[PDB]
C-alpha cells in the first residue's frame, strides 16, 4: 500500500513490512513509532521517534555492507535534516572484528580485544565522525553508536 | 601512475580494494571504512626484482623484473605489488596481502601507522613507523612452501 520498495537480498525491519502494510492509513501514509531496518548478520538502523516511510525506495536509500552503513547515498537525493530517514540515529554493525596481522583470522576473542583497547579505538573514531559510541559487543562483533544526519 | 607526457591521464591504476562483483551503488560509506583502518597511508618501493615464476601461466621462457611496491595501511597491515612500466599488464600487478608480520604480536603492534620506508638491501628491510612514535624493522623473507 505505502509505496515502499524493499527487495534487496538478506534486508529487514521492524515493524515488518507486512506489519507496516497494517499500519498505513487509508490516504495511502504511513507513520511509525520507533522504527528499525537492517541487514541480516552485518547490522540495524533505529530512528527513535516518528517516521513517515510514505513512497521511499530502501533497496536506492539504504545500504549495509560489511564494516559500512549509510542514508541517501547519492547526496543530491540527500533530503533536510529531519525529513525522510536523514535525522538522528542509533545504528549497530555486527561482525566489526580487527584482523590479526599474523594469522590473518578476524581476532574473536574479548580478552585479545580487551588487551588491544579496541572498544577505546571504535569510542575515539566514533568522535572523529562527530558521533557518539554507546557499546561495543566483543561476543557479536557489535559496535553500537548515535548519529545526528546522514 | 601519471605520465609527464599526458599529465592529465593516468598510465596505470591500481584499485587497492577487494571490491570485485558488485556493481551499481553510490558512495557514503567513507566513515565507517577509516575508522576500522581500511586506508592506505603511504608506500615505498624495493629495489627491482625478478616475479616468483608462479604468478604468470607456465608458458614464459623469459625472466619478468619489476619494482615491488610495498603499501601501508592505517590499521598496520602491509601488503605488496609488483609494478613494471616495460612489460605487458597479464598479471603484473594484483595486489598480494595482507602480509603476515612475524611474531604474533598481541597489541597487534598498534593501529595508527603513519609512514614506511623500503631499505635497498638483500633480503628487503621495511620499516614501520606510527605516530605514538613507534618504529618496526620488519625483515622480508619469501614464504614457506608447504609439504603435503
Amino acid at each position: 500500500p505505502a509505496g515502499i520498495i524493499l527487495t534487496k537480498v538478506g534486508y529487514y525491519t521492524i515493524p515488518s513490512m507486512d506489519d507496516l502494510a497494517k499500519i498505513t492509513n487509508e490516504k495511502g501514509e504511513c507513520i511509525v513509532s520507533d522504527f528499525t531496518i537492517g541487514r541480516k548478520g552485518y547490522g540495524s538502523i533505529y530512528f527513535e521517534g516518528d517516521v513517515n516511510l510514505t513512497n521511499l525506495n530502501l533497496d536506492d536509500i539504504v545500504h549495509i555492507r560489511r564494516k559500512e552503513v549509510v542514508v541517501y547515498l547519492d547526496d543530491n537525493q540527500k533530503p533536510p535534516v529531519g525529513e525522510g530517514l536523514n535525522r538522528k540515529a542509533e545504528v549497530t554493525l555486527d561482525g566489526v572484528w580487527p584482523t590479526d596481522k599474523t594469522s590473518r583470522c578476524l581476532i574473536k576473542s574479548p580478552d585479545r580485544l580487551a588487551d588491544i583497547n579496541y572498544e577505546g579505538r571504535l569510542e575515539a573514531v566514533s568522535r572523529k565522525q562527530g558521533a557518539q559510541f554507546k557499546e561495543y559487543r566483543p561476543e557479536t562483533g557489535s559496535w553500537v553508536f548515535k548519529v545526528s544526519h546522514f | 601512475i601519471y605520465s609527464l607526457r599526458e599529465p592529465q591521464t593516468p598510465t596505470n591504476v591500481i584499485i587497492l580494494s577487494e571490491a570485485e562483483e558488485e556493481s551499481l551503488v553510490l558512495n557514503k560509506g567513507r566513515a565507517y571504512t577509516a575508522s576500522l583502518g581500511e586506508t592506505a597511508v603511504a608506500f615505498d618501493f624495493g629495489p627491482l626484482a625478478a616475479v616468483p615464476k608462479t604468478l604468470f601461466g607456465q608458458n614464459g621462457k623469459d625472466e619478468v623484473v619489476a619494482y615491488p611496491l610495498y603499501i601501508l595501511y592505517e590499521n598496520g597491515e602491509t601488503f605488496l605489488t609488483y609494478i613494471s612500466l616495460l612489460h605487458s599488464p597479464g598479471n603484473i600487478g594484483k595486489l598480494l596481502g595482507p602480509l603476515p608480520m612475524h611474531p604474533a604480536a598481541e597489541d597487534n603492534y598498534g593501529y595508527d601507522a603513519c609512514a614506511v620506508l623500503c631499505l635497498p638491501c638483500v633480503p628487503n628491510i621495511l620499516v614501520i613507523a606510527t605516530e605514538s612514535g613507534m618504529l618496526y624493522h620488519c625483515v622480508v623473507l619469501e614464504g614457506e612452501e608447504e609439504d603435503d
